[PDB]
């Protein structure tokens, strides 16, 4: 099963350099065109670059052309993009794709992406999260992932053995410039006293991951 | 630059057929095949239709996509909660050397009954408050449609411009939303104040729902 993950995303000042990285496997890479798509949060899609199997064609959309240089290394099954020159509007997820065709020259269509790495340009720093409870027929609990910077944070409970009445909720710019989030769950009430609960906080841009449990208050 | 329009939005009643249109020119639909993109929230576009009308093994047969001159069309027969997303349709340009055009995009919504949220209210904590500030949480569990009237009160004056709302999207199992109101506090005015509030009027509600709580009780 074909499988891209893309990284090296997180945040960057304006105008400085950053370069994006996918790894591909599941398929034979050095037949197959890859691509570059963006898309900035809550809006639509982008084309950026497209690179055919032995790199001898390469193309950019206008929006980039003479900022970004995309490269790809058979050997080691990886597709790149170096972005320079870094506005806010290049603010977007950043997708890997693999074309449908082998060994095409031209255009571009998008067989497989990426789940796509999060680009934040801006003038903040990095920050990560503090992470407090939001203590207890049914009963509601949470966490609140409270002043972190950039985007994203992922929020599982008790290591993704409870998946069900999970909301975690998109998060919110707050008027300091940090982010916020919360992550709830419903269980049934009788649950309280003899089921544990942790949600898990995972912040790569900061590198902070963090187990919170969450307990009933005195 | 160039694009194909499609309608921001589309919705039906479950088991009904939805259909969503994507109008481009004669330079990119007019020539090239049509993609469709299926985004389900918090995931990438996944290929949906390919070449105008080719499914990738995977995907029902109830998505089918057609080209007609420089329009498109998807169609989703017998909808499902679980089609609740974003749909791009996309085409190659040839003019100005060539260039990849995406659709708008069009969010498919499912229709259902009214749904009344179920409200919790969750004081800040004390590891908060220790470090200066105080977060009060509102939320709405499971509620449709998403429109909703949440307000806060402390010792029952209205508050504003201290509060910040989030909604998730569309459930994929039972098309319900979600909402968290927070309202934010520093600790000496969090501590002036004794009767937190959040009330919450929604149309699948016969009057208001408050849920409050004492400052130290």
């Amino acid at each position: 099963q074909v499988q891209l993950v893309e990284s090296g995303g997180g945040s960057v000042q304006p105008g400085r350099s950053l370069r994006l990285s996918c790894e591909a496997s599941g398929f034979t890479f050095e037949a197959y065109a890859m691509h570059w798509v963006r898309q900035p949060p809550g809006k639509g899609l982008e084309w950026v670059s497209s690179i055919n199997w032995n790199s001898g064609r390469i193309a950019y959309a206008d929006s980039v052309k003479g900022r970004f240089t995309i490269s790809r290394d058979n050997a080691r099954n990886s597709l790149y993009l170096q972005m320079n020159s870094l506005r806010l509007e290049d603010t977007a997820f950043y997708y890997c794709a693999k074309d449908i065709r082998r060994f095409s020259t031209g255009g571009a269509e998008f067989e497989y992406w990426g789940q796509g790495t999060l680009v934040t340009v801006s003038s903040a720093s990095t920050k990560g999260p503090s992470v407090f409870p939001l203590a207890p027929g049914t009963a509601a609990l949470g966490c609140l992932v409270k002043d972190y910077f950039p985007e994203p944070v992922t929020v599982s409970w008790n290591s993704g053995a409870l998946t069900s009445g999970v909301h975690t909720f998109p998060a919110v710019l707050q008027s300091s410039g940090l982010y916020s989030l919360s992550s709830v769950v419903t269980v049934p009430s009788s649950s309280l006293g003899t089921q544990t609960y942790i949600c898990n906080v995972n912040h790569k841009p900061s590198n902070t991951k963090v187990d919170k449990r969450v307990e009933p208050k005195s | 630059q160039s694009v194909l329009t499609q309608p921001p939005s589309a919705s039906g009643t479950p088991g009904q057929r939805v259909t969503i249109s994507c109008s481009g020119s004669s330079s990119n639909i007019g020539s090239n095949f049509v993609y469709w993109y299926q985004q389900l929230p918090g995931t990438a576009p996944k290929l949906l239709i390919y070449r105008n009308n080719q499914r990738p093994s995977g995907v029902p047969d109830r998505f089918s996509g057609s080209r007609s001159g420089t329009s498109a069309s998807l169609a989703i027969s017998g909808l499902r909660s679980e089609d609740e997303a974003d749909y791009y349709c996309a085409a190659w340009d040839d003019s100005l050397g060539g260039h990849y055009v995406f659709g708008t995009g069009t969010k498919v919504t499912v229709l259902r009954t009214v749904a009344a949220p179920s409200v919790f209210i969750f004081p800040p904590s004390d590891e908060q408050l220790k470090s200066g500030t105080a977060s009060v949480v509102c939320l709405l569990n499971n509620f449709y449609p998403r429109e909703a009237k949440v307000q806060w009160k402390v010792d029952n004056a209205l508050q504003s411009g201290n509060s910040q709302e989030s909604v998730t999207e569309q459930d994929s199992k039972d098309s319900t939303y979600s909402l968290s109101s927070t309202l934010t506090l520093s600790k000496a005015d969090y501590e002036k104040h004794k009767v937190y509030a959040c009330e919450v009027t929604h149309q699948g509600l016969s009057s208001p729902v408050t849920k409050s709580f004492n400052r130290g009780e």
